[PDB]
């Protein structure tokens, strides 16, 4: 927000780990941050 | 013979009203070609906006080649296949002057068959954004025509230099000019502060038009407002789980918000760089009059308090008000503004409401005075008092009842 | 601006009535040379000496123009940057067409070129790994590095090094080669043969993936580009010009149209976030192109160097293909967690 809002790629490794800080990451990208901003939530395991 | 000019002479006083930017101008100045059978006006007009471009001793590098020549594109639109496209038409520096044009040619509209009658005589004339510069040359004399064009040729075109749109998005879709409806201007504004807080001096958005009682404007950055749009959607949400309780004042609020097609900010301090360099733009052309300076100000940074300036012109009781405005905008905005205070409005270049002003019985449109229908007193035979209403008038009796319990 | 021209007629051959004076060549560039610079420029090289360019402030209002003289919003397209790496060619315009003739071009060519027979062969920027931004000023050295003659013309190809006047150091390298259409020379050879590659250390390969399908429109009049970027060649104005030349008409700019599929570039694969992510582009013009053209681009990712995505386009008019470019992107920017 300080540095500019655009467009950012969040993106966990580990394989099989991933889904779990990810999924932690979406709720909340969902709860505080329902400004409608473009975010990638990525995980090694799933997202390859 | 028209009637209401008629009435406006013996009878009935009235007001000029002018429309501002967002009034999908070039579809209405193709119709107002097509529909024009004399060419005169636009003869000298197109000459003297080529003229006066030329001696302009102002800066004007950038602008006067962005400029186009208004009699080329009309008669390719007249061809019905060239013209460019909405998003280039739309640009302050080519729409503002476009915009008066039509306004202008609006006024020879009507100044054609009746201008004995039809010369002067309003009360006063009143604008909307830049739609105060044609009011000011029209009260003026005939050869000051231009100098509208030419001032609204210089505002939309330092307004562009400094402030341009750097982007849009075609969800809400996302412009510099936002409007809310249903919540109270103290309640936008505390919601605007609330925001503000959060954002630097450079990008900060604030209120330019009140609309009416709840219906506000809110302009700004287009990515700012686009910022003020979320804490509006939480609330809403936040309400809506309180309405479900089924409690009213635990109730949800239900506004409409929803943005406009305006491709710039107007009415706020981006424009601020942009007076002093219009300011020079008009001295240094035969524009010169004391009022370029206060137009400008109340175009490019001070706000428009609108309601309360139209209704100040009506509080003067002048019944009548036409809007030479393109399609027609803020005939309508005014109207329900008014209401029934006596003041009703036709859309000036409309045909429907044009009908009225050529004819001496279809003219006296005069919205319903509410006063009228105030109550009053009757006495009846063995003397018993009545107020009287459109209840007791029918039923002979006091206007209350006692419900079915 | 007056430009004349001098004939001179010997009938004892009748087949050559009319043979026309050999000044012609020094005789037209003196035109040009008020009219181009008006000696309001100046600095003496000779083609091989550097071209200096002297001091370039960027303002805000110039920042606007050029992102508005090319936009793209149908696609959900949103520019930023503080300057486009577009808007590099044009500060360094005016000091890159004096090189274009000199002694070495009197040395081994017959220094013989029209200027309308000029062609634009291609366009390129290359980053130092700085990339431009708001108010510190520019100053532009431009190098002619090989003056070549081909089968079908003359060319020379010039180097441009952009620097940063407060700071003191070089931010980026323009890159141009012009073709002049009669020219040949011992300078520099070429039949068919030039090459050119934006190259990394590092590299990864992809498949072709379909990004964007882009609707570009051209503008009414090639003017509003020419005073911003510095290009007063009448080809794109003059209407007399133009088919002087024998020209469809008055070609829309190349620069235009490079600016043009760059901005779409910029903005789509790009996305919302451009500025630190192009650090290059390349651009070859296939075809000429006319004002009021309605132009479909295609950009597809192909493959990665130094963590930057590669980018290809490819441009048609109807069945004409007409700009063939090629872009490296960083990728949107990653944040890590463990």
């Amino acid at each position: 927000a300080a540095g500019g809002l655009g467009v950012e790629r969040f993106v966990e490794i580990g394989v099989k780990s991933a889904p779990t800080v990810a999924g932690l990451a979406t709720n909340t990208l969902k709860l505080p941050e329902y400004s409608h901003s473009t975010v990638e939530v990525l995980n090694s395991e799933r997202d390859a | 013979a028209h009637a209401l000019v008629d009435r406006l002479s013996a009878g009935e006083p009235y007001a000029v009203a002018f429309g501002g930017q967002g009034s999908a101008w070039l579809e209405t100045l193709e119709e107002l070609v097509s529909s024009a059978g004399i060419e005169s006006e636009l003869a000298t007009l197109a000459g003297e906006a080529e003229l006066l471009l030329e001696p302009v001793a102002s800066e004007l590098v950038v602008v006067r080649p962005i400029g186009f020549e208004p009699l080329q594109w009309v008669r390719a639109l007249a061809a019905e296949e060239p013209v460019p496209s909405d998003k280039q038409l739309t640009s302050a520096a080519v729409s503002v002057p476009g915009v008066l044009l039509t306004q202008i040619a609006a006024v020879r509209a009507l100044a054609r068959q009746g201008m004995d009658l039809t010369a002067t005589p309003p009360v006063a004339v009143a604008g909307h954004s830049q739609g105060v510069l044609a009011v000011q040359a029209l009260a003026a004399k005939g050869a000051k025509d231009v100098e509208l064009l030419a001032l609204a040729q210089l505002i939309g075109a330092a307004g562009t230099l400094v402030a341009r749109r750097r982007g849009i998005t075609v969800l809400g879709d996302r412009p510099p000019m936002v409007s809310v409806t249903n919540a109270d201007p103290e309640r936008i504004y505390e919601l605007l502060e609330e925001f503000s807080s959060d954002v630097r001096t450079v990008l900060p958005p604030v209120l330019s038009i009140r609309n009416g009682r709840r219906s506000v404007v809110i302009t700004g950055t287009p990515e700012q407002l686009s910022r003020f749009e979320l804490y509006c959607t939480q609330i809403a949400e936040k309400e809506e789980a309180e309405r479900k309780n089924k409690l009213r004042g635990g109730a949800v609020f239900a506004p409409v918000f929803d943005p406009v097609q305006v491709e710039v900010g107007f009415h706020t301090p981006r424009l601020s760089d942009g007076i002093e360099i219009v300011g020079r733009w008009a001295e240094t052309v035969g524009l010169d009059v004391e009022l370029a300076k206060e137009l400008t100000e109340s175009i490019l940074v001070r706000q428009v308090d609108w309601v309360d300036e139209i209704t100040e012109l009506h509080e003067a009781g002048a019944r009548w008000i036409l809007d030479l405005g393109p399609g027609d905008i803020l005939t309508r905005l005014t109207a329900p503004v008014i209401r029934g205070l006596g003041i009703g409005i036709v859309p000036a270049a409309t045909r429907g409401g044009q009908r009225n002003l050529f004819t001496v019985g279809a003219v006296p449109e005069v919205a319903r005075p509410w006063s009228s229908y105030a109550p009053t007193v009757v006495k009846l035979p063995d003397g018993s008092v009545k107020l009287e209403t459109k209840f007791t008038r029918l039923t002979g009796r006091s206007p209350i009842l006692l419900a079915g319990m | 601006i007056e430009i004349r021209f001098t004939l001179t007629d010997v009938v004892r051959s009748g087949g050559a009535p009319i043979v026309e004076v050999d000044d012609a060549a020094t005789a037209m560039r003196a035109v040009l040379a008020i009219a181009a610079g008006v000696e309001g420029p100046e600095n003496l090289p000779k083609v091989v000496d550097n071209t200096a360019t002297v001091t370039v402030d960027w303002d805000p209002e110039r920042v606007a123009d050029h992102t508005g003289v090319t936009a793209t919003f149908g696609a959900p397209l949103a520019p930023t940057l503080t300057v486009v790496p577009d808007a590099l060619v044009g500060r360094c315009w005016p000091a890159v067409f004096a090189a274009i003739g000199s002694a070495a071009t009197e040395a081994g060519f017959p220094v013989i070129e029209g200027l309308l027979s000029l062609v634009h062969l291609d366009h390129a920027a290359r980053l130092l790994a700085e990339l431009p931004k708001e108010p510190a000023e520019f100053t532009v050295t431009a190098k002619a590095s090989a003056a070549t003659d081909t089968e079908v013309g003359r060319v020379v190809p010039v180097s441009v090094e952009v620097r940063n006047a407060a700071d003191g150091a070089l931010l980026a390298t323009l890159e141009e080669r012009f073709a002049i259409r009669x020219x040949x020379x011992x300078x520099x050879x070429x039949x068919x043969x030039x090459x050119x590659x934006x190259x990394x250390x590092x590299x990864x390969x992809x498949x072709x993936x379909x990004x964007x399908x882009v609707t570009v429109g051209a503008p009414v009049d090639m003017r509003p580009f020419a005073v911003v970027s510095g290009d007063h060649n009448p080809i794109h104005t003059d209407r007399a010009a133009a088919l002087l030349a024998g020209l469809e008409g008055p070609i829309v700019h190349g620069m235009w149209l490079s600016a043009a599929a760059q901005h779409v570039v910029t903005a789509t694969d790009g996305k919302p976030v451009p500025p630190a992510k192009l650090i290059g582009w390349t651009a070859r013009f296939l075809g000429m192109v006319k004002p009021g053209d309605q132009v479909d681009f295609r950009v597809d990712r192909v493959g990665i160097d130094v963590g930057a995505e590669v980018l290809e386009v490819s441009a048609r008019i109807g069945s004409e293909l007409v700009m063939a470019a090629t872009a490296r992107l960083a990728a949107p920017k990653t944040v890590y967690a463990f």
